[PDB]
């Protein structure tokens, strides 16, 4: 027997579908979202992880004359000085006192722990959700990891379900991510090839086992102080470093409906957002014949106490008659009331007693045992508590019944002030129509 | 404050309506020196309660 | 790595206020997980409160 | 009240009773250890001087 049905997409709520199948006594699914996962699809773009810049030592072809030649290396640098008359410990040799030359070269590599400490650059497109559910009925119970779109159908005891796609599509991940350990950023990376000194992205690889390095430091070189040797540069510093200390927020503090990020792979967790399709599929065996299911017959409904909290706060009784005893299956046809059960037993005492919760200040729903039917109207009072640690139980609709008090009040105002105008016209229509029949 | 401009305005229009209704079936006795009919003088207040 | 105290509560109309008592520099955050978020997050120092 | 003036109180200085309140909570101790931790709110009188 088909069935189809809309689930909310928030964790831990008990959702419970009905199936009433003419031939059979109905049937009560219980549903619950243990966990979900948003998980993206990612392209990489490129790493990047701290420099560090290398100076050979400098050569000085001293009573004679050096030429600088160039090399490929990332931001090489390479220069000659002339009338150097350097110095060591015991003298200072280069005898040949003014012609002398130094040639001093230096370039940038990546730091020995780029694979260690380093960020990544992705482009994020196209999320997939998954997730995992736990579903009750009968006598069998069960969880299970179901992907979320419409290309995956799981048994459960007999029973096929599928889970249709997400009916939002909205993702917390922007269009570009850049990932370190673990938190996730909504940054804009600039493109390969393109970085600026002592900013994020001042050198670049493809990839961390890759061979080619772009790195662009300004790397500037000096003329030494006379008698020295020690080849003095400037460049800015580090730009992964800078990014480290100055890149302001994250995702993991920032990110709407409370879903958690984590990371290795990115994914967004327990997301609550939007409606989650159902399409099921059910076998014969499942169903309970008419024959051997109580009847219910003269169903009455009163309600002791009305409280729209976010627990369970409203006890419901209901009375009936039947022939001999057994068990049944409780159902709410509204959302503005959630049962908490959705099985009870039938005795031939006549009365049973159940649990509801709701928040709106007079709720009326129909409610049904078995295959009966009954109407429940009721008034509630607020809660008096003002802060409480477990999420909200209800739907979360506040509109009043039309024969509530507050609507009730409404109705009779507006009531005697449409009296007094159809009176208003009568009177003057009356008068015209006197006025022309003379 | 919808519902009490609705209000208002519904009863300031009936109200009108009557005033309309009334003037119309009282300016032709205006005209004349006539009785004031004391079966509907009694029913509708006009001007003169007991002057003709 | 050690673990701070946990700080005392205060329930209020849709507001909480927060007693803090640090012993070296820690780091408080929060956010209001509906649709549109309320990011704050702060290096207290010294015993303060809060308002939330 | 825990962490402000008089968490702790004494009707007089001789007095036997006393009323303390600081939210004195103990904690299971780590594995292969004897240290029996505690939490607990600092003094409220240091803070008020
Ligand atoms: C369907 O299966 C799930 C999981 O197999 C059942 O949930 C489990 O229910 C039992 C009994 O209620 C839980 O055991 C108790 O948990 C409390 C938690 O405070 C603990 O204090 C007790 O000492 C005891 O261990 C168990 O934790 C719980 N499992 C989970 C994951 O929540 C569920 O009850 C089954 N359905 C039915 C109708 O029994």
């Amino acid at each position: 027997y088909e069935h189809s049905t809309v689930m909310p997409n928030v964790v831990g709520f008990p959702y419970k579908a009905h199936i009433e199948r003419p031939g059979y006594s109905p049937l009560t699914l219980q549903m619950q979202v243990v966990e979900t996962s948003l998980e993206p699809t990612l392209n990489l773009e490129y790493i990047t992880c701290e420099y560090k810049t290398v100076v050979p030592s400098p050569y000085v072809k001293c009573c004679g004359a050096s030429e600088c030649s160039t090399k490929e290396k990332p931001d090489y640098q390479c220069k000659v000085y002339t009338g150097v008359y350097p110095f060591m410990w015991g003298g200072a040799y280069c005898f040949c006192d003014s012609e002398n030359t130094q040639l001093s070269e230096a370039y940038v590599d990546r730091s020995d722990v780029c694979r260690h400490d380093h960020a990544s650059a992705y482009k994020a497109h196209t999320a997939s959700l998954k997730a995992k559910v736990r579903v009750m009925y009968g006598n069998v119970n069960q969880t299970v990891d179901v992907y979320v779109n419409g290309d995956h159908a799981v048994t459960i005891g007999g029973t096929q379900f599928i889970f249709g796609p997400l009916s939002s599509a909205w993702t917390p991940f922007d269009n570009k991510i850049v990932v370190y350990k673990d938190e996730v950023f909504n940054q804009d990376f600039p493109p390969y090839g393109s970085g600026q000194p002592g900013r994020f992205g001042d050198i670049q690889s493809r990839t961390v086992e890759s061979n080619d390095l772009y790195a662009n430091t300004a790397l500037k070189l000096a003329r030494p102080s006379p008698g020295m040797v020690h080849v003095p540069y400037t460049q800015t510093p580090s730009g992964f470093k800078y990014w480290l200390k100055e890149k302001g927020t994250a995702l993991n503090t920032k990110a709407p409906f409370g879903c958690q990020i984590k990371t290795n792979p990115v994914r967004a967790m327990n997301c609550a957002v939007g409606n989650i399709p159902v399409s099921m599929n059910l076998p014969d065996s499942a169903f309970t014949r008419i024959v051997e299911a109580p009847t219910i017959i003269d169903l009455t409904c009163t309600v002791a106490t009305c409280t729209h909290s976010s627990d369970f706060g409203g006890v419901l009784t209901l009375t009936y008659k039947t022939d001999k005893n057994g068990d049944c299956s409780v159902h709410s046809h509204s959302n503005v009331a959630t049962l908490q059960e959705a099985t009870a037993k039938v005795k031939t005492a006549g009365k049973v007693t159940l649990h509801f919760s709701t928040a709106s200040a007079s709720p009326s729903f129909v409610v049904s045992l078995c295959s009966a039917r009954a109407t429940c109207s009721a008034s509630c009072e607020p809660p008096k508590d003002h802060i409480v640690p477990y999420a909200a139980s209800h739907s979360n609709v506040v509109f009043p019944d039309m024969s509530g008090t507050a609507l009730s009040w409404v109705q009779k105002i507006s009531g005697g002030l449409g009296a007094f105008a159809i009176g208003a016209i009568l009177v003057l229509v009356v008068v015209t129509c006197i006025g022309l029949r003379r | 404050v919808g519902m009490s401009l609705l209000a208002l305005i519904s009863i300031f229009a009936s109200c009108y309506m009557l005033v309309a209704a009334r003037s119309k079936c009282l300016t032709p006795y205006a005209l004349t020196p006539g009785a004031a009919v004391p079966w509907t003088l009694g029913i509708l207040c006009c001007a003169p309660r007991a002057h003709a | 790595v050690p673990m701070a105290r946990e700080p005392t509560v205060i329930h209020g109309k849709r507001e909480v206020t927060l007693h803090l008592h640090p012993d070296h520099p820690t780091l408080f955050s929060y956010r209001t997980l509906g649709e549109d978020p309320q990011y704050h997050e702060e290096w207290v120092t010294a015993a303060v409160e809060r308002t939330i």
